[PDB]
């Protein structure tokens, strides 16, 4: 029933500002209160501060003074997280969190970047020569992340998507690929179904012999 | 100003063995009123919010299995996993709620199991990519264990340096393998310059090493 729901993704440029929401529904929105909390990417959950959702009086934990602001819109059980002047370094996913028991809402990854938006290109991994293995290479792209399923998510066993490595152009580039039977290959068709959504590039590569 | 300390940082056990994270905080998390831990503990997937296993030290949040329990009282506690299983990799992590809330540093589990020699392949460049001018040699070793291994590129047998990246796959919930994919950059130009390009890989799961080359066309 219950339910915190997030605003997406955001690339915000140094010195701008950004305004995370978090849509409670399934409960009365002002008998809870309302944490965020911060992960910088690889590293550790980090509370941020409450709200008090009656009052509206926000409580911010030391680290998170000057450049943060809670507030609420009640009339649609919103929670809203306000940052001012981002640096590069508030990278990170946000995340809402309720007061008693398990509701946290799905995150926010909110990016600090001069660096503009750029859809990956896809280039196969093709087999060749028991198991053989194929892929796809999906490069320069900007920012993170990028998803990918094989022939349309019915390949899911045997996949492995690999984490994306920053290059020092300043893009970033992954592989996914997959083991088979190396019968199958004349046989059996297979396509990686890569997004990205940042720049809507969705791409449908074949991968053969 | 309660400070949660977790320890290990990080933890491999055995698939079938006993599981066990320390949190610790600097003062009781007991509420005398109330005879209640206020310490919860979570664990987290990536993608994925923290989610909830244990609170009020012991209790056991609904639908999660009866191998997680939490122990402990005042300032010492204890997350065990019973007997452990391939989907228990994660990081976990303890909080305390009762003045303000702060998170442990989080404790990442891994699965040790036995050596697994990697699978390598290679993968030559694709003529779509040369055409706008750059080549990418992909090796891929796939399903391995442990995670030690070294990917040394080879062309025309001379060995390359700082023009490889590295990733490794988080361990595979299902198997408890790890996959690592090695990515030679060289501009188009270079490419033409040489003929067989080759990846080398080290590990345990190997009395010696093992090459796959491809000559250039």
């Amino acid at each position: 029933q219950v339910q915190l729901v997030q605003s997406g993704s955001e690339l915000k440029k140094p010195g701008a500002s950004v305004k995370v929401s978090c849509k409670a529904s399934g409960y009365t929105f002002t008998n809870y209160g309302m944490n965020w909390v911060r992960q910088a990417p690889g590293q550790g959950l980090e509370w941020m501060g409450w709200i008090n959702t009656y009052t509206g009086q926000p409580i911010y934990a030391n680290d998170f003074k000057g450049r943060f602001v809670f507030s609420l819109d009640t009339s649609v059980s919103t929670a809203y997280l306000q940052i001012s002047s981002l640096k590069a370094e508030d990278t990170a996913v946000y995340y809402c969190a309720r007061d008693w028991g398990p509701y946290w809402g799905q995150g926010t990854l909110v990016t600090v970047s001069s660096a503009s938006t750029k859809g990956p290109s896809v280039f196969p991994l093709a087999p060749s020569s028991g198991t053989a293995a194929l892929g796809c290479l999906v490069k320069d792209y900007f920012p993170e992340p990028v998803t990918v399923s094989w022939n349309s998510g019915a390949l899911t066993s045997g996949v492995h998507t690999f984490p994306a490595v920053l290059q020092s152009s300043g893009l970033y580039s992954l592989s996914s690929v997959v083991t088979v039977p190396s019968s199958s290959l004349g046989t059996q068709t297979y396509i990686c179904n890569v997004n990205h959504k940042p720049s809507n590039t969705k791409v449908d590569k074949r991968v053969e012999p | 100003d309660i400070v949660m300390t977790q320890s290990p940082d990080s933890l491999a056990v055995s698939l079938g063995e006993r599981a066990t994270i320390n949190c610790k905080s600097s003062q009781s998390v007991l509420y005398s009123s109330n005879q209640m831990n206020y310490l919860a503990w979570y664990q987290q997937k990536p993608g994925q919010p923290p989610k909830l296993l244990i609170y009020w030290a012991s209790t056991r949040e609904s639908g999660v299995p009866d191998r997680f329990s939490g122990s402990g009282s005042g300032t010492d506690f204890t997350l065990t996993i019973s007997s452990l299983q391939a989907e228990d990799v994660a990081v976990y992590y303890c909080l305390q709620y009762l003045s303000s809330w702060t998170f442990g540093g989080g404790t990442k589990l891994e699965i040790k199991r036995t050596v697994a020699a990697p699978s390598v392949f290679i993968f030559p460049p694709s003529d779509e990519q040369l055409k706008s001018g750059t080549a990418s040699v992909v090796c891929l070793l796939n399903n391995f264990y442990p995670r030690e291994a070294k990917v040394q590129w080879k062309v025309d047998n001379a060995l390359q340096s700082g023009n490889s990246q590295e990733s490794v796959t988080e361990q595979d919930s299902k198997d408890s393998t790890y996959s690592l994919s090695s990515t030679l950059t060289l501009s188009k130009a270079d490419y033409e310059k040489h003929k067989l390009y080759a990846c080398e890989v080290t590990h345990q799961g190997l009395s010696s090493p093992v090459t796959k080359s491809f000559n250039r066309g």
